[PDB]
């Protein structure tokens, strides 16, 4: 039973990094489709300087890469 | 495989970070741009983000490393496997499904919790059918374009 109770606790140690990976992946995915960017402000902002949204995407990729590593470090 | 124009788009984004124009992105330049947008990363978070793409070891990001990161995004083999492995941690059935209620519960209570509107946009992006289960396998194929 103790062999059945300590593999839960280590499996619980992956729950948070697994959630962080899913959240960082979705937030990266939503950068190109979310209603948050479907406003007249973001369309004009994306027209006069498309570098702003690309920078925001570059940051989210960097955060997805960190989250993927921390999740793999719990294997 | 990248057009010369979308390389110039990534160059424009790189130049936004590279304020001094020395061809590298330091933690100083990465964090300054992030905090101009309202984000507040710690110094350690800036080092972890840079070290994920720093293939040289000097602690900076050059343009070729920036190009590969922006081109790959999540479309790599390792990302699809790991995101799939993350979804399986919350799938005690092992059949490749997770209920919409449990997924909503995990996203809004673990790690960097999603807002109510964020998780609502995620659940709408994944078609539920029948009892309320969402094939998270189809979900990771969608996120990884
Ligand atoms: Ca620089």
């Amino acid at each position: 039973k103790v062999q059945e109770q300590h593999r839960q606790k280590h499996f619980e140690k992956r729950r948070m990094p697994a959630a962080n990976l899913i959240q960082a992946a979705w937030r990266l995915y939503s950068t190109d489709m979310s209603r948050a960017y479907l406003t007249a402000t973001w369309y004009k902002l994306d027209d006069i300087m498309p570098a702003v949204k690309t920078v925001i995407r570059s940051i989210r990729i960097l955060k997805f890469l960190v989250a993927k590593r921390k999740f793999k470090e719990t294997l | 495989q990248l057009t010369e124009e979308q390389i110039a788009e990534f160059k424009e984004a790189f130049s936004l970070f590279d304020k001094d124009g020395d061809g590298t992105i330091t933690t100083k330049e990465l964090g300054t741009v992030m905090r101009s947008l309202g984000q507040n990363p710690t110094e350690a978070e800036l080092q972890d983000m840079i070290n994920e793409v720093d293939a040289d070891g000097n602690g900076t990001i050059d343009f070729p490393e920036f190009l590969t990161m922006m081109a790959r995004k999540m479309k790599d083999t390792d990302s699809e496997e790991e995101i799939r492995e993350a979804f399986r941690v919350f799938d005690k059935d092992g059949n490749g499904y997770i209920s919409a209620a449990e997924l909503r519960h995990v996203m809004t209570n673990l790690g960097e919790k999603l807002t109510d509107e964020e998780v609502d946009e995620m659940i709408r992006e994944a078609d539920i059918d029948g009892d309320g289960q969402v094939n998270y396998e189809e979900f990771v194929q969608m996120m990884t374009a």
